[PDB]
């Protein structure tokens, strides 16, 4: 796996793709 | 904060993973 | 609606999204 | 210019409607 | 086409459009 | 580097092209 920073829609499309069926949840608090 | 974890640091797989369901 | 800023990929997805059937134009000119 | 209101500054729902047809 | 700096994902979509059925390779080594 | 010619400076559609197979 990439050794990058990920951000909006990049970070978003990582975890798509990372949990698979599990699904996932984007909350940003910055 | 994942903005803070991923998107100002680097976030290991494991690291993302922590956002699964 | 996201407060943040849509840059070129993303400002070009955003407005595909937000216009629907109404379509749109893109002609950067900064 | 849209690369200047929406990639510059923020550009709330309504002004990026300002771009469609 | 664009006269813009292409990085990460948008360079990866940019070289899939521009190489149609030849692919391509990406190793990026910075 | 395709990330040094492309991601930090410019690549003419040519230049992006000598990435293809
Ligand atoms: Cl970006
Ligand atoms: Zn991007």
């Amino acid at each position: 796996f990439v050794n990058q920073h990920l951000c909006x829609s990049h970070l978003v499309e990582a975890l798509y793709l990372v949990c698979g069926e599990r699904g996932f949840f984007y909350t940003p608090k910055t | 904060g994942i903005v803070e974890q991923c998107c100002t640091s680097i976030c290991s797989l494991y690291q993302l993973e922590n956002y699964c369901n």
